[PDB]
């Protein structure tokens, strides 16, 4: 099928360079231009130019002309985003998207995120909210899992490997001291916990670290 | 042309009143002039299917109660 | 550059309601001799990228639900859901690729208007995991209410805190369109093991009482 | 045209 795969997310220090892939498949890579597109947190898509697949011509929006630049390696249908100088403000994600001759985009990459800053990395604590010795009987059960003291973002959670996407709540990380802190909730009907097994599954590519805490009564 | 001395990004929080009965709520962020101007427009490119509007401001006009009459 | 401007800012209603967008541009989309506006709308999720709905300002894309509707020609274009669903609560935006560069609208965010639903909650106290590294944090779950204003006050002892707590609210949910909020009370072991009630009092709209939750740490 | 990649409706003409 259709895809564009890109890159993990990157943390860069204030000055320095980083380089993003986003590979196609599924199709033939030098037929259709590959544009790029920004959007800085929680603020809303930014066109930053585009790069001809066959010709190889990169072509830039005012705005990004400078500390960007387009590159290719057709041999590996995939294309490059290189931000040199890299500001605090260049935090963001960046999409790659197939752009059509109808002028509108096909397909996107699940966008690359890159964090500037001078914070250390480090792994997440990840502790299993198990009820409280305690309140009888309540139809549904929850559960939680809460992340603590890492850095940068982001942190994927999931509950037993993805099987268990229903009832979950999962919040958005808050910023601390250059230290995040997120938390997830899963309500599960009580005659499946402790019967069954609910583990809490996190990642946190930075420090390439997955932690399976599986929540048991205490 | 947008100033870089004086101000100002409000929200204008708004009520769509429909004939029907029906409810919706709207916002418009900007400067007071281009949020109320938003507003308006939308107002009248809604009532081009509900019907012609009529408002009550308040909040200083941060406020606005649309009315279409329908039909 | 050609500037797009999209208004509302956001737009909240009942499931089954028809929502209207707007998006004007600064100049006229239409080119002359291919009698096409270069104008699309674009759907985007939280944490998902977007996807494209309609394309010469009104030709639905592929896969994309009769739903959805685009009207315009020159410098007047609108988008339009017949039978709002919780599955279109997203932010909308309108591109213009008639000159490049290619601009976006700021977008238009939409969201759904439900019945009034209080908030279930549930305090959890540390786990010992945490109490080892010397670290307590009470973490408190207020999820699936409506609509989304909420407070949290946290209480030790019955005596209000103020520090050490970190709040987190979720998006529309994607299913019955309420939202949640997590906040989490973050204390040493040692000012932790000094004190005996924790409880954190959640107020809504759907209720003039408190919904509480506690536990003392006598009782774990 | 001379182009196969092209950005901007503005440029396009009828396929013809």
């Amino acid at each position: 099928q259709i895809q564009l795969v890109q890159s993990g997310p990157e943390l860069k220090k204030p000055g320095e360079t980083v380089k993003i892939s986003c590979k196609a498949s599924g199709y033939t890579f030098t037929d259709f231009s590959m544009h790029w597109v920004n959007q800085a947190p929680g603020k809303g898509l930014n066109w930053m130019g585009w790069v001809n697949t066959e010709t190889g011509e990169p072509t830039y929006a005012d705005d990004f002309k400078g500390r960007f630049a387009f590159s290719l390696e057709t041999s590996a249908s995939t294309a490059y985003l290189q931000i040199n100088s890299l500001k605090n403000e260049d935090t963001a994600t960046y999409f790659c998207a197939r752009f059509l001759l109808r002028q509108y985009f096909d397909v996107w990459g699940a966008g690359t995120t890159v964090t500037v800053s001078s914070a250390k990395t480090t792994p997440p604590s990840v502790y299993p909210l198990a009820p409280g010795s305690a309140a009888q009987t309540n139809s549904m059960v929850t559960l939680g899992c809460l992340v603590k003291g890492y850095f940068p973002e982001p942190v994927t959670v999931t509950w037993n490997s993805g099987s268990l996407s229903s009832g979950v709540h999962t919040f958005p990380a808050v910023l601390q001291s250059d230290l995040y802190t997120l938390s997830s909730s899963v309500t599960v009907p009580s005659s499946t916990w402790p019967s069954e097994t609910v583990t809490c599954n996190v990642a946190h590519p930075a420090s390439s670290t997955k932690v399976d805490k599986k929540i048991v009564p205490r | 042309k947008t100033p870089e001395e004086p101000k100002e990004e409000v929200t204008i929080k708004v009520n769509l009143i429909f004939a029907d009965g029906k409810i919706q709520t709207a916002e418009f962020k900007g400067t007071f002039e281009e949020a109320t101007a938003e507003a308006y427009r939308y107002a009248d490119l809604l009532a081009k299917v509900n019907g012609e509007w009529t408002a009550d401001l308040e909040d200083g006009g941060n406020c606005m109660n649309i009315k279409f009459a329908g039909k | 550059d050609i500037v797009m401007s999209q208004s509302p800012s956001s737009l909240a209603v009942s499931a089954g309601e028809k929502v209207t967008m707007s998006c004007k541009s600064s100049q006229s989309l239409l080119n002359s001799r291919t009698r096409k506006n270069y104008l699309a709308w674009y759907q985007q999720k939280p944490g998902q990228s977007p996807k494209v709905l309609i394309y010469w300002a009104s030709t639905r894309e592929s896969g994309v639900p009769d739903r959805f509707t685009g009207r315009g020609s020159g410098t007047d274009f609108t988008l339009t859901i017949s039978s709002v669903q919780a599955e279109d609560q997203a932010v909308y935006y309108c591109k213009q690729a008639y000159i490049p560069p290619l601009t976006f609208g700021a977008g238009t965010k939409l969201e759904l208007k439900r019945a009034d639903a209080a908030p279930t909650v549930s305090i959890f106290p540390p786990s010992s995991e945490q109490l080892t590294s010397g670290g307590a944090s009470v973490v408190c779950f207020l999820n699936n209410f409506y609509p989304k204003d909420i407070n949290v006050k946290w209480k030790i002892d019955g005596s209000e805190r103020q520090n050490g707590v970190l709040n987190s609210w979720t998006d529309q949910d994607s299913k019955d369109s309420t939202y949640s909020m997590s906040s989490t009370l973050t204390l040493t072991k040692d000012e932790y093991e000094r004190h005996n009630s924790y409880t954190c009092e959640a107020t809504h709209k759907t209720s003039t009482s408190p919904i509480v939750k506690s536990f003392n740490r006598n009782e774990c | 045209p001379g182009g196969g990649q092209i950005v901007g409706g503005v440029y396009l003409l009828p396929r013809r």
